[PDB]
């Protein structure tokens, strides 16, 4: 219904076409992973993170291969981020 | 918000978890609670310019959580039903 | 004639807005949803940091508990 | 044995088939 | 918990009640169409796969990650019965590889607190990116992993990666099996890889 | 309970590390408050009147 | 007894301008006239500025609704 419109398609969106998205956490981090699940206060079960950050100016990660996170972490989600190596 | 329902399944899966303040913490899930209280044993805490810390037990505010690193081998869909 | 916030929330929608964080980043795009929680989706949106364009990031949703003012772009 | 560790890594080289 | 707490008890109450009337004739979820461009978000690399036949087997993998953990149980005993300085860079690069220098005794990694393994792992790390990769570096970085306690710092985990990167780019200089640097660029990016969890930087 | 401290003059702390000097005028169930003749203590405080104050960011409160 | 909510609708009714605390800020506050708000307390705020600190700037925001969980404090201006 609203899942399907309403902003928290963005989200079922990834659920739906195992797309990842990046989410940018209150952590001053990025996330990029697969959505397993989710619910309306985006708590989120995610599946192949990839964590990126920047500190000193260099680039850093980390992986983490199965998250639960809580959707208080989470400033904004992007549907269809574009990353690069 | 249903996906607490999913932590509540973990008991005596042992997970780490990254605090607000930035904190690492490993142990084993005696219980969670409906807003995300978690309560560990077998505890160890990696802090940023402190050497670890071992803790019988420790229990930790849903809110002053980040995020769960559960274990890889953890069954996703099973858990999620 | 009071103009209440869900009114005036749901009148945005379909039009250019600038939304800013309780963090101080800001993003301007089009908003295109909106929920009961007001939660938002943003299409064609710019990130600001400092004020300075930091990124064009597409499509977006922004969780409400971040929001710390909506308004109207032209 | 104070060099347990040098000592455990020239082995782990060392099984390398 | 809460997304919106109401903030104000339900005269103001009169236009409180006009208020919460009206918003709840209001469309919860309003979608608007739009009639009819992205930044790119810098992201660091995989590892470098192994050149065909260079990549080892499974059961070697998991031999020396099974191996690698009573390796570390071992390290805790000396570090029971109780260096340069931390920030120097200069002088951790000439007491590991010297010139020689120091192997890693228990007697001293055993001694070295969380912070300084990370530090000098750090230090050895940018040594390598700018020289080549002997067996003293080698043990060090065993020695290092060896005795670094989870659970991990975020940011112990970037510079194991990075140090995983640089050892799968190394191993595309080599032109045999035989050369000495295979079986140790393996080891360490396998136990980053598998044992460090970092199970996206591992030869399969 | 608040009841009693009502026409009595208060000092209060702030999320951010905010004080506020004043005299409680009124409150609600959500721990708002009215304060009248209130001064900010900044670091260097200001008289700013009948003011609301939120139920949280009301970290301490005393007499 | 003044109830807050009392306060905060004769500030609507009088359409004075306000200035509000933000709870996560205090380098920043907003300033505005409010022509509407709820049980949650957010505004919806008309001719509003954001006034910085030590800079002693203010900026043109317009018409802006205000989420009422960044409220700390609210004052006339």
């Amino acid at each position: 219904e609203e899942f399907n419109t309403g902003p928290l398609s963005v989200l079922t969106q990834s659920v739906k076409n195992n797309t990842q998205v990046l989410i940018n956490c209150r952590n001053n981090k990025k996330l990029l992973g697969r959505v397993k699940a989710f619910d309306r206060h985006c708590n989120m079960v995610l599946e192949n993170v990839k964590e990126m950050w920047t500190e000193v100016p260099v680039n850093k990660d980390r992986y983490i291969s199965k998250m639960f996170l809580r959707g208080d972490s989470v400033i904004v989600v992007l549907r269809n981020p574009l990353i690069a190596g | 918000m249903k996906l607490v329902r999913f932590l509540m399944k973990l008991s005596h899966e042992t997970v780490t978890i990254e605090l607000k303040n930035g904190t690492q913490v490993h142990g084993t899930i005696t219980g969670v609670d409906v807003s995300m209280n978690t309560h560990l044993k077998a505890v160890k805490m990696t802090l940023k310019n402190r050497e670890p810390v071992q803790l019988e037990t420790l229990s930790i505010r849903g809110n002053n959580i980040r995020y769960f690193i559960l274990p890889d081998s953890l069954p996703l869909d099973t858990l999620l039903v | 004639l009071p103009l209440n916030p869900k009114p005036f929330l749901n009148g945005l929608t379909g039009k250019p807005v600038m939304v800013k964080l309780k963090w101080g980043m800001e993003y301007k795009g089009y908003l295109v949803s909106v929920d009961g929680y007001m939660n938002m989706q943003l299409a064609n949106t710019e990130e600001y940091i400092d004020g300075a364009l930091s990124g064009h990031l597409g499509e977006v949703l922004i969780r409400c508990n971040n929001v710390l003012y909506i308004r109207g772009v032209e | 044995d104070d060099t347990a560790l040098i000592k455990a890594y020239d082995k782990a080289v060392a099984s390398f088939k | 918990e809460e997304l919106m707490p109401r903030l104000l008890p339900v005269t103001p109450q009169e236009y409180l009640r006009r208020v919460q009337i009206e918003a709840a004739q209001c469309p919860d979820v309003v979608v608007a169409q739009i009639d009819p461009k992205q930044s790119v978000n810098i992201s660091l690399s995989g590892c470098q796969p192994a050149p065909e036949g260079y990549s080892p087997t499974l059961q070697w993998q998991q031999q020396q990650v099974a191996q690698f953990s009573t390796v570390r149980q071992n390290v805790n005993k000396h570090r029971s019965h109780w260096m340069p300085k931390s920030e120097d860079e200069e002088g951790w690069k000439k007491f590991c590889l010297g010139e020689i220098g120091f192997p890693p005794l228990l007697s001293i990694v055993s001694r070295m607190n969380q912070a300084t393994v990370t530090s000098v792992l750090e230090y050895l790390s940018n040594w390598f990116g700018e020289r080549d990769f002997t067996p003293e570096l080698g043990r060090w970085l065993y020695a290092l992993l060896a005795c670094l306690e989870k659970p991990l710092l975020p940011e112990a985990h970037s510079l194991i990666r990075q140090l995983a990167r640089r050892c799968s780019e190394v191993r595309l200089l080599v032109d045999s099996k035989d050369d000495e640097r295979v079986p140790a660029l393996n080891l360490l990016i396998c136990l980053v890889s598998r044992y460090f969890d970092q199970r996206d930087l591992a030869d399969e | 309970e608040l009841k009693k401290f009502m026409d009595k003059k208060l000092s209060l702390k702030l999320n951010g590390g905010r004080h506020v000097q004043g005299i409680l005028r009124g409150f609600d169930p959500f721990m708002n408050l009215v304060i009248d003749e209130c001064v900010e203590m900044a670091t260097s405080g200001n008289n700013i009147g009948m003011v609301v104050i939120r139920g949280n960011s009301i970290i301490m409160l005393e007499a | 007894m003044v109830q807050p909510i009392n306060l905060i609708f004769r500030y609507l009714q009088n359409r004075s301008r306000i200035q509000v605390w933000l709870y996560e800020q205090v380098n920043m506050r907003i300033e505005g006239c409010i022509i509407g708000f709820d049980e949650y307390m957010n505004l919806v705020l008309d001719d509003a500025e954001e006034i910085h600190s030590k800079t002693k700037s203010r900026k043109q925001l317009g018409r802006i609704m205000l989420k009422g969980d960044n409220i700390t404090l609210l004052q006339s201006v």
